[PDB]
């Protein structure tokens, strides 16, 4: 019953910002990890950033071609993520989806941080830079 | 400063991290500069039919200042500009779901959705929580 | 799930529709002029329009309460700066005048003036076809136009008339929405709304038939009315390409003084000095010709057959009227309303010195004589227009509320109430 | 509140205008900004339709010739060239306060 | 839309019935409603109110106390009761909605008292009968 | 064509009530203060200076934007002569301002330059480790 | 005024008389309207200016309060002593004059529209 709506995207010169909403529902979007992928036209998945819970202290990590630009923050009063995109390149340009994040650990074989996976995913908003 | 209205309850919140777009700034850097004592330099020369319309102008740039700011303060709330309450929302009052609220609507028109209900919410927030809590905090400090 | 709290936010970009009362802005002195009252607030050159992103704003040009508040306040000011001058009731008394095209001008001579009780004094004076009536019982022998009228009053010489651009601000707490549509009916929705704190210049322009200073509707010519197939909805014509027009009193005019008040002293023509050479006016006749094509076209996507005929509309409504420097010209405009679509154009002018109100009725203002050799210039960009129901089109009356229409067409007033409440999932810890 | 009307009976013919006023002994004026009169029509034998709500505007499928005016006593109903199915009553009803009255309801034939 | 009632018939006196209007399309939690009497070769008679959310009930002096009514918005049924019946009460009942829409209560600020507007009429029901005799 | 009894309560309408019960109360004659031919707006001058005057009095005492607040300033015994109970469940307000309104001047100094004058000198200086 | 020869270190102990008599004054007019208000509509707006602009800068109430803006020397680089136990207050403000409204946002976004973003 996992809803999750992606907007805000939208065209754009190079240079500009850009905010991307996400609203959710569904599940308890309070306490789960959020995350940024993007697809970039005639190109595959790729991850954008993810922003972690309460224990890890709302922390966000970034790619490295994004690191500085790109700020993922939430208000979970009304469960909405977002996405504030500064100094856009084309290559910014792609459909951009939020997913619910899950955390994954084997105890016996795993190595830290174990591996984040991403288990529910909205339809997208179309960035044009 | 009317930036995003057309933008949506659930994406308004983020640019709203500036002060209401410095809302109040507006107004000091205006009686700082209304306050140009010109008018003193001249005792207007007159009564004349502007300085009517002034003196009626400041008192609404007064008084609507105050109606705000005493709402505000009423409501355990001085100052702030995102505050919570202990006032448990009734579904009576708006049957809208969670995300149609703040990811899919404006927010005049959502104005036009409460302001028939909008007075009761106003005496609703008062005598359920900021006359109440006062009382219940002095009872902590009985002790 | 969740027990929703209520959370109070302060900055809400919200509003309604309000009315208010508003306030000047001069941009820039001795302050003796009727409009410009340079007691008031200053300006300032801050570009402080802000652009939205998603509105939907019906508006009006005729339900807009901004121009009924002007014509509740510039006759208060141009009435403020009438009140402490000079009453002419001695005037109203028996005249005796002969003339020296014809016999326009007037040299009368009335012989009272009662500075004192026993000694009353003869007097010479200059008078004016627009301003002189006949009487039926003797030879020729004359009286002001309007003594059982209302009180003729003077106004003080020591006055300007210049119109300057009046800055509309609203008062703190309340804004101005306007639109930026290039093709506004003047009465649909808008899709660019800005957002400003005070309005553009206005001149404070008065005249009948034309419009003169006005703005410029951009990039093509705009024809805007309410109920179309009605013949009472006055059309009004704004445009692009600013016609400009000379307009000039080709006499000398020296002036004396007559003390009729103690203290108080009432100006009248002392003697022309050259040749007594009409008013007039000079028009490009180019620019005209190439403009009324242009309305034609807008009037054929309303209008589309049945084509457009122009048509000339007692001496007061019928002419043109504006100001020239402190004085007023009645000008025949017959000639630009000939032609149907299936060098210099001289316009002859008449001079007034006894204007009389927008409603008319209950005063009448007398202008004083100005010397020297008035010149004055400035763009025709409006035109009055009225339908019959080929369409035939008159300029229409003189009512003269309709100017601003012509100048508040794209703002309203709203009013910014920046608390409201939303709930979430948040509680405040008592 | 008492509220009357008159005439009760206007045996007529197609072809003519006329009027049926209703008498008010209280004003009406509520604090909204309008008048509280409700004129409609039953016909014999029928639970009655809306001819006008109000006495300014007017009820949808309802003719151009069905006028109405009055001040806040004086309250009148004016229908221009009487058209031939105008038989049956012609109940005045106000919306004041409660309870709310009705008139007699005035016959024409 | 459709407006209708049931439950009509003849009783003696004493007794008590109640009728049944049951409204068809538009959203009845929405709207009040009303109840009028119509006697045979009479006018009108104003009988009873309800508010839209059922909290406002407004009788008639004659039948004060005596008759009874309700709402219920989910089954959009419209409930007449009445006690104590006597021989004048036989007449034309009719079910009837307001004119226009009406607003959630108003709460004026300088008394903490609510109010519930009520305006007139346009959709009469046919409307049932009861008839008190012996 | 209206009209409903009362719901909350009303301007003015705990006056007449005891303390326990008034207490409760205080936002409606809080709120309608301040909102309600020149004689209008000398009316409308005079409202706002009665308003900012115990807007200020508040202000100074460290209980600025709350309705009830507390001091360390002790009650002295000779200002009344009233049992405890008798004041919070026996006597009204408008009794109760005729009661002690000589002391009043000798309040409100002891409140400021007592305490919250005090409470700053004091509070400044609890820095410095 | 008292104070007005003293150090900023020794001023600081008249700034509750300065605030209170800033309004109205001692209250003159004494109800005599026996027989024309601008200048008492002004002297409020003084007031409320400051006590919103307080109230922004998250010091309603205070009189002395601390931040967690940094000071930028290019404002003035005049150290610690060199003004603090050696300057009245008339000449620290003829050497911030020029730098004031770029103190001011400084303070309302960096310590309050700042600590906006960290209430979660
Ligand atoms: C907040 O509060 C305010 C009120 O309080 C205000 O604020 C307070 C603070 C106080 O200050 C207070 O004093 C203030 O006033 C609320 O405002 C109210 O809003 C409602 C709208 O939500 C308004 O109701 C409408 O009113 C019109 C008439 O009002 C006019 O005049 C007023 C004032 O003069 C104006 O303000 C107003 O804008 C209008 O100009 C009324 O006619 C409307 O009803 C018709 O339309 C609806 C919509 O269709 C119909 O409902 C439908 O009914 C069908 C039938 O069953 C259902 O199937 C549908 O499901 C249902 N719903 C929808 C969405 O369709 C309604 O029945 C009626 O429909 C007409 O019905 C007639 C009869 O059947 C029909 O005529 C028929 O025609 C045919 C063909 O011609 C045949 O001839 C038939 O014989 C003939 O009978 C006609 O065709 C139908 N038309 C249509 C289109 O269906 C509408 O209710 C209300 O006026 C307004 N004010 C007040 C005081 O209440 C506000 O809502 C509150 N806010 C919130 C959020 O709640
Ligand atoms: C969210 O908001 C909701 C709505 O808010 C409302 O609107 C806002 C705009 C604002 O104005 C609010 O002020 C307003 O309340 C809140 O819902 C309210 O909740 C309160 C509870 O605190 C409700 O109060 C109850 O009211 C009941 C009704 O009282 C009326 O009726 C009494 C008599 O009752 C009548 O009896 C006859 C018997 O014959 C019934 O007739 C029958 O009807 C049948 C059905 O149609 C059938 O037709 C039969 O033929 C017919 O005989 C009649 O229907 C019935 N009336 C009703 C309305 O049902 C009168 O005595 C009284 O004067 C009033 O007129 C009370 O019964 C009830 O008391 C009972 O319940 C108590 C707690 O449950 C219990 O302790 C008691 O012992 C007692 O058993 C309450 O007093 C109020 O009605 C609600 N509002 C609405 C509109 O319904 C909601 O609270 C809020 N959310 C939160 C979380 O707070
Ligand atoms: C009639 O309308 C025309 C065009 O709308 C007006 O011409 C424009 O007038 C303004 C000020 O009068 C000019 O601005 C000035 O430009 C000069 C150029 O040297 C500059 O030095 C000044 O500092 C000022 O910026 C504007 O350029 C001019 N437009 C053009 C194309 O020349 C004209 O003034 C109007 N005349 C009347 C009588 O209304
Ligand atoms: C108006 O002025 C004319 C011009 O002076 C007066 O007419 C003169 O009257 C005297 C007296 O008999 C004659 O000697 C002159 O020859 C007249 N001149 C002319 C040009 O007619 C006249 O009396 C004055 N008054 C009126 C009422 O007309
Ligand atoms: C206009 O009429 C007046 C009469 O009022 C003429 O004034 C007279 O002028 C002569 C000299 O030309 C004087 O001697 C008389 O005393 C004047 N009479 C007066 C002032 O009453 C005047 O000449 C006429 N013509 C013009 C051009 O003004
Ligand atoms: C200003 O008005 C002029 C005069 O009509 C416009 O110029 C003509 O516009 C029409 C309609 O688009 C064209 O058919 C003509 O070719 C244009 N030129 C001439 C010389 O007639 C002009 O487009 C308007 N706008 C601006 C910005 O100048
Ligand atoms: C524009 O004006 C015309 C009048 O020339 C209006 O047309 C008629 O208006 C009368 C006025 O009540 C009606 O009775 C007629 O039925 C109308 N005729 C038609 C064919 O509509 C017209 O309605 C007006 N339009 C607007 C928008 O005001
Ligand atoms: C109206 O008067 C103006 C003078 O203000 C004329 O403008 C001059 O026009 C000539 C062309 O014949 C230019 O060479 C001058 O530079 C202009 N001078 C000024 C000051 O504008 C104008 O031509 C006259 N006629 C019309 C029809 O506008
Ligand atoms: C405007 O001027 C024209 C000039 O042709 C006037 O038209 C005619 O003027 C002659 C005078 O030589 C009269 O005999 C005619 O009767 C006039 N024609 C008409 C149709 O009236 C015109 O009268 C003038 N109009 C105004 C208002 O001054
Ligand atoms: C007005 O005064 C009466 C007493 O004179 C108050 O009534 C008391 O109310 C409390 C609250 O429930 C009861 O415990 C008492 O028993 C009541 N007194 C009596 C004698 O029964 C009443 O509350 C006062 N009004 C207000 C608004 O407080
Ligand atoms: C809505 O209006 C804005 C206005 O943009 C201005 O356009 C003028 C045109 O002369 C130009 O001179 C200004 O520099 C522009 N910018 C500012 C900040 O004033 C347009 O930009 C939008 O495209 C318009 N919207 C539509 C749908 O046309
Ligand atoms: C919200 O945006 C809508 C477009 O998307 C719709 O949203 C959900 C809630 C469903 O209604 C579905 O039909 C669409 O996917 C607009 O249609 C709508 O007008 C907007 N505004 C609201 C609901 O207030
Ligand atoms: C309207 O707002 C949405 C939400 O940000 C945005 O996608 C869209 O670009 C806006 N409309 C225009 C014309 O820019
Ligand atoms: C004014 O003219 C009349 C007309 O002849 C004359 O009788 C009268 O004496 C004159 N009065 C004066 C003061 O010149
Ligand atoms: C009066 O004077 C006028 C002006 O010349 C003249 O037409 C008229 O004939 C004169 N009256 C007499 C009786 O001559
Ligand atoms: C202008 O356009 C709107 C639609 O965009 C239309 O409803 C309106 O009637 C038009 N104006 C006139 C005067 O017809
Ligand atoms: C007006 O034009 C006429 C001829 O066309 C000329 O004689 C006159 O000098 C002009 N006046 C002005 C002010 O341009
Ligand atoms: C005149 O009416 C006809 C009929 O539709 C139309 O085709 C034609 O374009 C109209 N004429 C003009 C100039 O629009
Ligand atoms: C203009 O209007 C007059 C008014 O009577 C009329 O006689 C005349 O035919 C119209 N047309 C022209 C070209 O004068
Ligand atoms: C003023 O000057 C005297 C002597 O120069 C000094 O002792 C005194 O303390 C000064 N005032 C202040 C407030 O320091
Ligand atoms: C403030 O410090 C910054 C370095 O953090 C410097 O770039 C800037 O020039 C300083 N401000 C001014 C007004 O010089
Ligand atoms: C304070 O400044 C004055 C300014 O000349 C100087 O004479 C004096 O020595 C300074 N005192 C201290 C303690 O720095």
């Amino acid at each position: 019953e996992v809803q999750l709506v992606e907007s805000g995207g939208g065209l754009v010169k190079p240079g500009g910002s850009l905010r991307l909403s996400c609203s959710a529902s569904g599940f308890d979007f309070d306490n789960a990890w959020m995350t940024w992928v993007r697809q970039p036209p005639g190109k595959g998945l790729e991850w954008v950033g993810r922003i972690t819970g309460p224990g890890e202290g709302w922390s966000v990590d970034y790619a490295a071609p994004v690191e500085g630009r790109f700020t993922i923050s939430r208000l979970n009063s009304i469960n909405f993520l977002y996405l504030e995109m500064n100094n856009l390149r084309m290559e910014d340009s792609g459909l951009y989806f939020c997913a619910r994040t899950g955390k994954y650990y084997d105890f016996w074989s795993g190595y830290p941080p174990g591996e984040e996976y991403f288990q529910d995913w909205g339809r997208g908003t179309l960035v044009t830079v | 400063f009317l930036g995003a209205a057309g933008s949506t309850m659930g994406a308004a919140s983020m640019t709203l991290t500036v002060q209401a777009r410095l809302l109040l700034s507006g107004i000091v850097q205006q009686q700082n500069n209304l306050l140009r004592a010109i008018e003193a330099q001249q005792h207007l020369l007159q009564l004349t039919v502007w300085g009517i319309k002034q003196l009626q102008a400041r008192v609404l740039a007064v008084e609507r200042y105050l109606k705000d700011q005493q709402l505000l303060g009423i409501w355990g709330c001085s100052g702030k500009l995102i505050c919570t309450t202990a006032v448990p929302w009734n579904t009576s009052w708006s049957n809208k779901s969670y995300n149609q609220i703040w990811n899919n609507m404006t927010w005049m028109e959502w104005e036009r959705e409460i302001d028939n209900y909008t007075s009761l919410i106003y005496t609703l927030i008062e005598d359920s929580q900021n006359q109440q809590e006062k009382n219940e905090q002095e009872l902590l400090e009985l002790d | 799930a969740e027990q929703l709290w209520v959370t109070v936010y302060y900055g809400v970009p919200v509003w309604k529709e309000a009315t208010t009362t508003l306030f000047c802005a001069s941009d820039a002195t001795e302050v003796h002029n009727v409009w410009a009252t340079h007691a008031c607030v200053p300006t300032d050159p801050n570009p402080q329009e802000v652009v939205l992103e998603n509105v939907t704003e019906n508006f009006n040009m005729w339900k807009n309460n901004m121009v009924e508040q002007m014509h509740e306040d510039i006759i208060s000011l141009w009435d403020q700066s009438l009140k402490p001058c000079v009453k002419l009731t001695p005037l109203c008394v028996t005249l005796n005048c002969t003339d020296l095209e014809g016999g326009e001008i007037k040299n009368c001579s009335f012989n009272i003036t009662t500075s004192m009780r026993d000694k009353v004094q003869k007097e010479y004076a200059l008078f004016y076809k627009l301003d002189v009536v006949p009487i039926k019982n003797d030879n020729t022998s004359y009286r002001l136009i309007s003594c059982n009228t209302s009180v003729i009053t003077q106004a003080c010489p020591k006055v300007s008339f210049e119109p300057i651009p009046i800055h509309y601000c609203a008062p703190a707490g309340f804004a101005i929405l306007k639109c930026n549509d290039k093709k506004f009916n003047g009465t649909g929705p808008c899709t660019n709304v800005s957002t400003v704190q005070c309005t553009h210049g206005i001149r404070p322009v008065v005249s009948t038939q034309l419009l003169l200073n006005g703005s410029l509707a951009e990039e093509e010519v705009v024809i805007r009315s309410a109920n179309f197939t009605d013949n009472a909805k006055i059309i009004i014509v704004q445009l692009n390409k600013s016609v400009e027009i000379n307009c000039t009193r080709p006499n000398n005019n020296t002036r004396k003084s007559i003390h009729i008040g103690p203290g108080r002293a009432f100006y009248t023509t002392g003697e022309i000095i050259g040749d007594i050479r009409q008013a007039h006016c000079n028009i490009s006749g180019t620019k005209w010709n190439d403009t009324l094509k242009q309305i034609v076209v807008k009037l054929k996507e309303q209008f589309g057959n049945k084509t457009i005929v122009f048509n000339h509309s007692d001496p007061e409504i019928v002419m043109h009227s504006f100001n020239c420097g402190g004085e007023f010209f009645y000008c025949n405009s017959t000639q630009l309303f000939n032609s149907t679509w299936n060098g210099t154009i001289v316009l002859p002018c008449r001079i007034k010195q006894i204007v009389n109100m927008w409603q008319e009725v209950g005063k009448a203002m007398y202008a004083p004589p100005i010397k020297g050799q008035i010149r004055c210039s400035s763009n025709i960009t409006g035109l009055i227009l009225i339908r019959d129901g080929t369409e035939i089109f008159r300029p229409g009356g003189g009512d003269m509320r309709d100017n601003w229409r012509s100048e508040l067409y794209k703002y309203k007033v709203v009013k910014i109430e920046p608390l409201g409440i939303a709930p979430t999932k948040a509680k405040r810890r008592v | 509140i008492v509220m009357t009307q008159t005439p009760l009976s206007l045996s007529v013919t197609p072809g003519q205008p006329a009027s049926i006023s209703c008498k008010s002994s209280e004003s009406l004026r509520q604090s909204n900004g309008k008048t509280s009169l409700y004129w409609y029509r039953q016909k014999p034998g029928q639970s009655p339709q809306l001819l006008v709500f109000e006495v300014s505007n007017r009820f949808s499928g309802v003719s151009d010739r069905f006028v109405g005016s009055g001040s806040g006593t004086d309250f009148t109903l004016r229908i221009s060239r009487v058209e031939a199915e105008d038989v049956g009553f012609y109940y005045c009803m106000q919306s004041k306060d409660f309870p709310l009255t009705f008139g007699g309801g005035t016959k024409v034939d | 839309v459709q407006l209708v009632e049931s439950g009509g018939g003849v009783v003696q006196p004493g007794k008590s019935v109640r009728l049944s209007c049951v409204v068809s399309d538009f959203p009845f939690s929405k709207y009040p409603m009303y109840w009028v009497r119509q006697a045979p070769g009479k006018g009108l008679e104003w009988v009873a109110a309800i508010s839209g959310d059922a909290w406002h009930v407004v009788y008639s002096n004659s039948v004060q106390g005596r008759f009874l009514v309700s709402r219920d918005n989910v089954k959009n049924t419209l409930y007449l009761e009445m006690n104590s019946l006597k021989i004048e009460d036989t007449a034309v009942y009719r079910c009837a909605r307001m004119f226009q829409e009406s607003g959630p209560p108003r709460l004026d600020r300088w008394s903490g008292r609510n109010y519930y507007y009520y305006s007139g009429m346009d959709v009469w029901g046919q409307g049932t009968t009861v008839t008190v005799s012996s």
